[PDB]
Order: C-alpha cells, then sequence, then structure tokens
C-alpha cells in the first residue's frame, strides 16, 4: 500500500501533463500506395478501411525535421521519397496534393494526411529511383481500368507525365499495365468526382485541354471497347460510377431476434417499399408480405414502417451520419392461423 | 502550359 499510493499519484501526475501538452501536437498519417490497390470506389482509398503509419509531430516543428523522422523510420532515403500531401475538396474528392510549420502546411488540419510516393523496395534493389518532377511542366496521374464483364475498377498505378503530352502518347502505358495489347481501343474518362465521370473525346490534344480543370492527382478511367459487355449490366465505367453513388449497405436485424448481429443487404438510394422489401425477401426465400419493417430512431427499432410508405430508402436513412452503420429492424409475420 | 491552381465545379 505504502508504495502503491505513491504510484497512483505518479500516473495521475504524468497523465495531466500530458493532457495540457496535447493542443501543442498533431497526427501525420501516412498512406501508402499499396493501399490504393483494389479499391472500388471513388478517389484512391477507403476513408474507413485504409492502413496508417502514424506520427505524433509538434505543430510548430518543420518539413524537413518530419522528412528526416519519417525516412528513418520508413526506412527509404530521403531523396528516395515524395510527400503529396491529401486534400479534402470542396467538390467532395479527396486528392493527392503538391508541396514553415507542420500545422501551416496542413492548412490547420489535423489530422493530417500524407500519400507518401516510394520506390518499389523490389524496384530499388534492382536500380529503380524516384523519378524527378517538374512541379511546373509535369504532373501527376492516377490510372484505372474498369473492367465491365466483371462491373470492377483495377488499380492501374500513377504516371508522370509532361502536361504538354498528348493523350494519345499515353494509350500504350494503359494498354499495357492493363494487359492488353498495343493499340487496343480504349475509352477513356476522367473521374472528377462522384457521380461525374466525363468522357475524354479527343485524344489528340494535350492534357491541360483534355481533362477540365487539370491537376496532379486527377485520375482517368479507362476500359476496353469489348462487344461482350454492350451485354453487361453496366458496360461503362461512367454508368459504373452512377451506380456506385446511389449505392448504400444496410445492415438488416430481426427485431425478435435479441442481438441478431443480423445481415448486410447492398441496395440503392433510390429504391422504394417495394424494391426494398423484395430484395430483402430474396436473401430470406420468404415473401414481402410477411415483412414488417420499423423506422430509424437512439438506439433500437423505431415506429413500423407502412407498406403503402411512399418516399424512397434515402428518405428511410437520412438520419444516419456519414460514419454511422446503416441498420433497419425488420420482423417476420405468419402466413397462416 | 499548365495545372490549375484549384477546383471550381
Ligand atoms: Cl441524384
Ligand atoms: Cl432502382
Ligand atoms: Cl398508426
Amino acid at each position: 500500500l505504502v508504495e502503491r499510493l505513491q504510484e497512483e499519484k505518479r500516473i495521475e501526475a504524468q497523465k495531466r501533463k500530458e493532457r495540457q501538452e496535447a493542443h501543442l501536437y498533431m497526427q501525420v498519417q501516412i498512406v501508402a500506395e499499396d493501399q490504393f490497390c483494389g479499391h472500388q470506389g471513388n478517389d484512391m482509398y477507403d476513408e474507413e478501411k485504409v492502413k496508417y503509419t502514424v506520427f505524433k509531430v509538434l505543430k510548430n516543428s518543420s518539413l524537413a525535421e518530419f522528412v528526416q523522422s519519417l525516412s528513418q523510420t520508413m526506412g527509404f532515403p530521403q531523396d528516395q521519397i515524395r510527400l503529396w500531401p491529401m486534400q479534402a475538396r470542396s467538390n467532395g474528392t479527396k486528392r493527392p496534393a503538391m508541396l514553415k510549420t507542420m500545422i501551416e502546411l496542413s492548412d490547420n488540419e489535423n489530422p493530417w494526411t500524407i500519400f507518401l510516393e516510394t520506390v518499389d523496395p523490389e524496384l530499388a534493389a534492382s536500380g529503380a529511383t524516384l523519378p524527378k518532377f517538374d512541379k511546373d511542366h509535369d504532373v501527376m496521374l492516377f490510372l484505372k481500368m474498369y473492367d465491365p464483364k466483371t462491373r470492377s475498377l483495377n488499380y492501374c498505378g500513377h504516371i508522370y507525365t509532361p502536361i504538354s503530352c498528348k493523350i494519345r502518347d499515353l494509350l500504350p502505358v494503359m494498354c499495357d499495365r492493363a494487359g492488353f495489347i498495343q493499340d487496343t481501343s480504349l475509352i477513356l474518362y476522367e473521374e472528377v468526382k462522384p457521380n461525374l465521370t466525363e468522357r475524354i473525346q479527343d485524344y489528340d490534344v494535350s492534357l491541360d485541354k483534355a481533362l477540365d480543370e487539370l491537376m496532379d492527382g486527377d485520375i482517368i478511367v479507362f476500359q476496353k471497347d469489348d462487344p461482350e459487355n454492350d451485354n453487361s449490366e453496366l458496360p461503362t465505367a461512367k454508368e459504373y460510377f452512377r451506380d456506385l453513388y446511389h449505392r448504400v449497405d444496410v445492415i438488416f436485424c430481426d427485431k425478435t431476434i435479441p442481438n441478431d448481429p443480423g445481415f448486410v443487404v447492398t441496395l440503392s438510394n433510390r429504391m422504394n417499399y417495394f424494391q426494398v422489401a423484395k430484395t430483402v425477401a430474396q436473401r430470406l426465400n420468404t415473401d414481402p408480405m410477411l415483412l414488417q419493417f420499423f423506422k430509424s430512431q437512439r438506439d433500437g427499432p423505431g415506429n413500423p414502417l407502412r407498406h403503402n410508405y411512399e418516399g424512397t430508402l434515402r428518405d428511410l436513412l437520412q438520419f444516419f451520419k456519414p460514419r454511422q452503420p446503416k441498420k433497419l429492424y425488420y420482423q417476420q409475420l405468419k402466413m397462416k392461423i | 502550359p499548365r495545372k490549375c491552381a484549384r477546383k471550381t465545379r
């Protein structure tokens, strides 16, 4: 007790000095390209699913300090890395941007997230190096290949190119990264923002003119022109991103089975009662009639939803916060008595 | 030719 009661005072002493100091510090979240592979969504990665390396850094510390700590921590030379701060934009995108105190560089943002380009350690073992970047005449671009058969996106890395380069001149690389033959016919889009995927028509103009509002971190999506895919449910990247925009995963818990973890169903925000009900039924091998849904409140099932509801799944889900997992309670009614 | 400094739509 005697020496035990001193340690309980030492712990409250150290934990209060840290509470006071915590305003002097900021999070820097380092995200690495390997996290972009497999991402099926808009922009480069999912904020929630991605995995960061995390740095606790004095707000008024310098960049050079961070870089040094960074290169030594991560195990790279200082001149074999490039920092591309992630920038939340007004149009609803977050993108690597181009790059005094850390906090002023983050534009007061905290946590600050940064895309750290490095060389692939495998390829660097055989003499690969960080390519240089004329911050004025070059642009960094991201490539995605859409496959209409599987209706999926396939990250195809990034490229450094002179801004003055023709779109046509990039086709060989897209074809190659996608595993296609040179001079395979491609349809190209700028992924602009969610629900905006503009086709690029003139391939014989510079990148400044081809994309609207050209910046580093811009994304071009491409795809074959295979006829077998006219058949497909989402024949183009444009249509794929539209489907995605209106997409939502909802968890359905059976109110009568308490603590039922429930199951996830992928629905559309622009569905109606019938569509919602019918989908969930096909999952349970039952009749839509036999399902009663309850509204969303608190945690717990709310008021019962009436089957003549005229609204949309959006309307039902409009009281959920961005990070909140979307859940609706239901229960099953009897066929006979 | 140049990059834009900011998006606006
Ligand atoms: Cl809409
Ligand atoms: Cl629909
Ligand atoms: Cl009533």
